[PDB]
């Protein structure tokens, strides 16, 4: 299993061209906000391929 | 006069771009820098040698990952000077197009003491700095 290589799944809004993004913070999914590294309606913004 | 910040962020959450020109060198770089609330850089005042020193350099504190990093040719420039007016201007254009921040600059000689020179002046590039960063807000640095 490689899971070396991530990409980004959740984000608020899609980003300009050219534009590169390194943000790991926790994605918001329901109305509430999210705290910590995990929660409830809450995700990782990045995933591994299979 | 002597550098900028340039981020959105300037907290360690995103990347930003340091843009500094000291009394040895212009550098550019592009980290996650924890910019500071009073960011500057100190220069020692008539240290019995009857001329100027910098001395600090306290703009930011860590950087976690870096993405673009230029440094200038070292030059000499002077840290000296007491005159009742302004002599110089310096007139410089910043913008962010498609990723490529674009740098404009020019130079005159001017006489005033507390008003902006009345008169017209073109605007030539100078670097084109590919950062593809988003940026929000802008800080400027100046000399203690
Ligand atoms: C002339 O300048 C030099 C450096 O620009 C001075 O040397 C420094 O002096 C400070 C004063 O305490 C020290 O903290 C530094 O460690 C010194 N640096 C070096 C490399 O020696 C020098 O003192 C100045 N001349 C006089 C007479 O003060
Ligand atoms: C850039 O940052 C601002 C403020 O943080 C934000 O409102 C905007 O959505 C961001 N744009 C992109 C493309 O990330
Ligand atoms: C600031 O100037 C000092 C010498 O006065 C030099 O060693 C240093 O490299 C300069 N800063 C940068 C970022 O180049
Ligand atoms: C930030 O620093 C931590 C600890 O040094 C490291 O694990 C992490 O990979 C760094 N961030 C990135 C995007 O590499």
């Amino acid at each position: 299993g490689n899971y070396n290589y991530l990409y980004r799944l959740f984000r608020k809004s899609n980003l300009k061209p050219f534009e590169r993004d390194i943000s790991t913070e926790i994605y918001q999914a329901g109305s509430t906000p999210c705290n910590g590294v995990e929660g409830f309606n809450c995700y990782f913004p990045l995933q591994s391929y299979g | 006069i002597r550098g900028w910040i340039f981020g959105t962020t300037l907290d360690s959450k995103t990347q930003s771009l340091l843009i500094v020109n000291n009394a040895t060198n212009v550098v550019i770089k592009v980290c996650e820098f924890q910019f500071c609330n009073d960011p500057f850089l100190g220069v020692y005042y008539h240290k019995n040698n009857k001329s100027w020193m910098e001395s600090e350099f306290r703009v930011y504190s860590s950087a976690n990952n870096c993405t673009f990093e230029y440094v200038s040719q070292p030059f000499l420039m002077d840290l000296e000077g007491k005159q009742g007016n302004f002599k110089n201007l310096r007139e410089f254009v910043f913008k962010n197009i498609d990723g490529y921040f674009k740098i404009y600059s020019k130079h005159t000689p001017i006489n005033l003491v507390r008003d902006l020179p009345q008169g017209f002046s073109a605007l030539e590039p100078l670097v084109d700095l590919p950062i593809g960063i988003n940026i929000t807000r802008f800080q400027t640095l100046l000399a203690l």
